[PDB]
């Protein structure tokens, strides 16, 4: 599932980057001496590319869900195995307790 | 899936509308800021109105990024909650693990039962044969 | 943006473990789960629907 | 009372068998698949009536001591368009092994034989079977068979009393909700 994790990471990164780009561009817009001419155009291009990339990634990721999507909430659960294992562990704990009590009584016997 | 299919259609519609709105807002802000002569309206008021419009547009774009962060959150939740494939595999794995654990535990328990029973047999052969005789 | 980066660089791992034990379902915006043995053939008329809220998450 | 079986039939290519099975298990009741191999032989009586009575006998080759099953499925009762399901009269009788000899001595003559290998899932009353028809290679040789086609066959069936129909509506809804992965529709047997 690490695929989804990587997707989300990329998404967040791109979003933050585009936001920073927009900030810088508007700051240079108010600037009395916009020295970053070509640089500014490059930034605009980069921001546009980033937005396009984000959109494409998002659409593809949305389809990923539709391929597994069905509306049905899904019945199948692990409740059976889990409950069984819990019961077994409790039984083993009870056995351990009884064993310890018998051991303690035997120790008492030895103590005299 | 009508419900899920309609939800997917609504998500696509929201993404397209937000992208178009953000691009239009950015273009409008750029021309307005590039700058224009004031006629009748006058800078004092026209300039203050432009400042308010730019601030409102920045607020709209900042929260249009928060809406997309919410969209990323929904993407992660649906990938984790509505991926029945992953669920099948995970359930199977946890089940196998727990079953093996339980069975190993049981084997150990039985052997113990066995060892405790042998000790009990020795004690039953003893205590019963003790002379004592109150 | 910087605020988003500060909120960008655990909820997901937690929800993943939750999937590992509860197999939850999607309705509205109040995502629910199954807390009954109705999958394992129990005819008890009771809704075992536990909610999941954002508070990295609370059940 | 008579037993009517609602059948919706659709196909899945093998390269999508994996995904289909995954989705199926995820939505269907929490069970493992049953992996069923069944050998079915069709016997027909050339009676005075133009229609020949056709009885199908299935033996599990994968299990031991499972009774042969004789099933009679008559003409379709499909009429209204607001059901999207093949409603047919169904009589199912478990039988002993001597069944073969009994039927041939009774006059019934064997027609064709097809083994079927596939998985069985049940959702409530609904039972979904994804199976592949292997045209037996040599009628005697159950061991050798010919896969009829690459695609597997998905059948969703509910056999219930004639008065019940809510279960058939549930079957139609469930098939529709399996549409993104694959399409199950009522296909008339004719051509």
């Amino acid at each position: 599932l690490a695929n989804e994790r990587l997707r989300a990471l990329e998404d967040i990164e791109r979003e933050i980057g585009a936001i920073l780009q927009n900030a810088g561009t508007v700051i240079l817009e108010l600037s009395k001496e916009k020295t970053n001419e070509r640089l500014l155009d490059r930034q605009a291009a980069a921001f546009t590319a980033s937005v396009q990339h984000v959109e494409a990634e998002l659409s593809a990721q949305i389809r990923y869900l539709t391929q597994v999507a069905t509306g049905q909430p899904h019945e199948g659960s692990s409740y059976s195995s889990r409950k069984d294992c819990q019961m077994a562990l409790k039984r083993v704990d009870y056995a351990r307790l009884k064993l310890s009590d018998v051991a303690r009584t035997c120790e008492q016997m030895l103590e005299n | 899936p009508q419900s899920k299919e309609t939800l997917l259609q609504s998500y696509n519609k929201r993404l397209k509308d937000d992208i178009k709105s953000i691009m239009d807002n950015f273009t409008e802000i750029i021309k307005t800021a590039k700058i224009e002569d004031e006629t009748q309206v006058s800078r004092a008021t026209q300039g203050e109105q432009d400042n308010y419009e730019m601030h409102v547009r920045a607020a709209n774009i900042v929260r249009a990024g928060e809406s997309l962060m919410k969209l990323v959150s929904d993407l992660k939740q649906f990938l984790i909650l509505n991926d029945f494939p992953s669920v099948n595999e995970a359930i199977d794995q946890r089940n196998q693990q727990l079953r093996t654990l339980q069975e190993e535990c049981d084997r150990k328990l039985i052997t113990l039962r066995d060892e405790i029973s042998i000790d009990l047999y020795e004690l039953e052969e003893e205590y019963y044969s003790s002379s004592s005789s109150l | 943006a910087e605020r988003l980066t500060k909120s960008v660089t655990d909820f997901n791992s937690e929800l993943l473990r939750l999937r590992q034990h509860w197999k939850l379902r999607k309705v509205g915006d109040k995502i629910l789960g199954d807390l009954s043995y109705r999958s394992a053939g129990s005819l008890f008329p009771h809704h075992g629907t536990f909610e999941v809220i954002k508070n990295p998450l609370d059940v | 009372i008579n037993m009517m079986e609602y059948l919706l039939q659709g196909s899945v290519l093998d390269h999508s068998l994996e995904s289909l099975i995954h989705r199926l298990r995820g939505l269907c009741d929490n069970m493992e698949p049953e992996t069923f191999l069944d050998h079915e032989m069709v016997f027909l009586l050339k009676g005075q009536q133009a229609s020949p009575f056709v009885l199908r006998a299935r033996r599990s080759m994968d299990r031991a001591g499972a009774p042969w099953h004789l099933r009679y499925l008559g003409q379709p009762e499909m009429g209204d368009k607001n059901r999207h399901a093949l409603v047919r009269n169904c009589v199912d009788i478990a039988t002993s092994e001597n069944l073969t000899d009994f039927l041939m001595e009774m006059g019934f003559r064997m027609d064709h034989e097809f083994v079927a290998k596939g998985h069985l899932f049940r959702k409530g009353i609904m039972k979904i079977m994804v199976y592949k028809i292997f045209r037996i290679l040599v009628p005697g040789n159950t061991d050798s068979t010919e896969a009829l086609s690459l695609s597997y066959l998905v059948e969703l069936s509910v056999v219930a009393p004639a008065g019940q129909d809510m279960v058939s509506d549930d079957m139609k809804n469930f098939a529709e909700q399996l549409k993104p992965l694959v399409h199950l529709e009522k296909i008339d047997p004719k051509r």
